[PDB]
């Protein structure tokens, strides 16, 4: 879902200044903006 | 087999003084605690006891105890097992070091593995350790088998 | 299964081999745990082998345990593995529990 | 036991990984950010001081240096004890060492953000970076530690057997398997009844 959502795991360097990193209880799965962070969290939690 | 046994015995009963009016009264209710416990008399145990009747003798009293005795004839079901033959019992209890049977839904069984031929082998099973199956030398399965035939040596036997 | 498994055979020592050689090593493990109801004091007793309810145990004044099995597994560095199990004591149980 | 090992060591052993690959993890953005720049070089050449390169080289010094206090299996071979190593103790959580690689690059990442101010001290005396161990949890972890004092006990047992001359050694006979298990403690039990 975090994929279809918006974020990537990279394998080069997919990283830059204002992104920000989302960890699966320890297991770094993607990067994106912290606008996009806060809605995917809104919406994670909404699906839930 | 044929290990049921009815003996008509004839005994001393000591007829309390207050059923001085009538000893039946007293016999039975002595009689009620012969039942079930064993005879050993005979070696056997009570199961059933009918035809009370006295030798008319009007009863003798003790010299110095009020309560009087009296020969009376009786009927016993005695069950003799004295390991005649081949009976059989439901298994109850079964675990590798005996097997535990009821012969008439009453009597117990230890038969255990030494009396019993080596081949036959016993499993433990996950639920229960020792509640599993002593499986025999064939292979046949004996609890829903829960009726066995053996020979009594006393006391069981499956050594043959 | 995390925990894996042991090796066991015999050294040679290797005093300049390099390749200390050794043939007959076995590697063993468990292959499971299993934890059973805590029956009567199981070792037959001439009497119907039932269960033991923990008000049982607190009224004799005794812990409340139930045998433990090992599923212990074999290799002779070879593909043997055959099974077998293994009690390795009692350990308790908690009320109500599983 | 504490031990120590370079973070730069252990990170060029857990990945076939070239030290620009390293460099453009852990500060690849806004590229040249003076603090983690000038740091992180000065890492990689703190470890470039003594260390080798490839990550295998890396694998049979740490194996021959740690085979000691691993109880690992004394015969196979050095290169398998790095990897036991990497496998064993540096990320435990995690399998894929690429995985657990790209974590230690975003873990000392932010551990220089932390050293710069860039980022506020978590508070381990807080409910916040805090949960709760059960009954059941720590039970099982006691009893799997028993199990595995116990297999290393059988493991002894069987060594001594082969060490005194040669009293049984068949690893064939399940005879001898039946007394080596004898020969063993075969209660525990009581060791979880007594620490309860």
């Amino acid at each position: 879902l975090l994929l279809s959502l918006g974020v990537d795991p990279p394998s080069v360097v997919g990283h830059e200044s204002g992104w920000g990193c989302v960890q699966l209880d320890g297991k770094i799965v993607g990067w994106c903006t912290y606008k996009l962070a806060k809605h995917v969290a809104d919406v994670l939690r909404l699906m839930k | 087999d044929l290990s049921l046994y009815k003996q008509t015995v004839d005994l001393y009963l000591s007829i309390a003084p207050g059923h001085s009016r009538d000893p039946l009264n007293a016999i039975q209710e002595h009689m009620d605690s012969m039942i079930l416990s064993k005879l050993p008399r005979i070696n056997g145990i009570v199961l059933a006891y009918d035809n009370i009747r006295f030798l008319e003798k009007s009863a003798k009293v003790m010299y110095d105890s009020p309560f009087s005795f009296i020969w009376v004839r009786v009927d016993v079901l005695v069950f003799s097992p004295k390991k005649g033959d081949c009976l059989e019992g439901k298994i109850n209890l079964v675990s590798p070091s005996h097997i535990g049977l009821l012969i008439l839904g009453i009597f117990n069984a230890s038969i255990p593995r030494k009396s019993i031929p080596k081949d036959w082998i016993f499993i433990e099973p996950d639920t229960t350790e020792e509640q599993g199956r002593w499986k025999t030398n064939d292979g046949n399965i004996l609890e829903p088998g829960k009726d066995l035939e053996f020979v009594v040596d006393g006391q069981g036997t499956l050594a043959n | 299964k995390e925990i894996g498994e042991k090796c066991a055979f015999d050294s040679i020592t290797q005093e300049e081999g390099g390749a200390l050689k050794f043939g007959n090593k076995i590697s063993f493990r468990v292959d499971e745990v299993q934890i059973a109801k805590p029956m009567l004091s199981s070792r037959e007793r001439s009497s119907i082998n039932r269960k033991v309810y923990p008000a049982e145990a607190r009224e004799r004044l005794t812990t409340y345990k139930s045998r433990l099995v090992l599923k212990f597994s074999w290799s002779v560095n070879g593909g043997p593995r055959q099974s077998e199990m293994r009690e390795v004591g009692m350990i308790p149980i908690m009320v109500r529990s599983n | 036991n504490e031990y120590l090992i370079p973070s730069m060591m252990i990170l060029k052993a857990l990945l076939e990984t070239s030290d620009k690959e390293i460099f453009e993890g852990i500060v690849g953005k806004d590229l040249g950010n003076t603090f983690l720049t000038d740091r992180v070089e000065l890492m990689l050449r703190a470890y470039k001081s003594y260390g080798l390169y490839s990550q295998t080289e890396t694998l049979q010094y740490l194996g021959s240096k740690f085979r000691v206090v691993l109880g690992v299996a004394e015969d196979l071979t050095d290169v398998e004890v790095g990897r036991f190593l990497l496998q064993k103790v540096v990320l435990v959580h995690l399998r894929e060492a690429k995985d657990k690689f790209r974590l230690l690059l975003f873990m000392i990442r932010k551990l220089y953000a932390l050293v710069a101010g860039e980022c506020c001290a978590d508070n381990p005396d807080s409910p916040q970076h805090q949960e709760i161990l059960l009954g059941g949890f720590l039970y099982g972890q006691i009893l799997k530690e028993k199990i595995e004092d116990w297999l290393n006990s059988i493991r002894a047992q069987i060594n001594l057997d082969v060490r005194r001359s040669a009293p049984g050694v068949d690893f064939s006979d399940r005879k001898y398997l039946t007394r080596v298990f004898s020969k063993i403690n075969n209660d525990i039990g009581t060791k979880l009844q007594y620490f309860l």
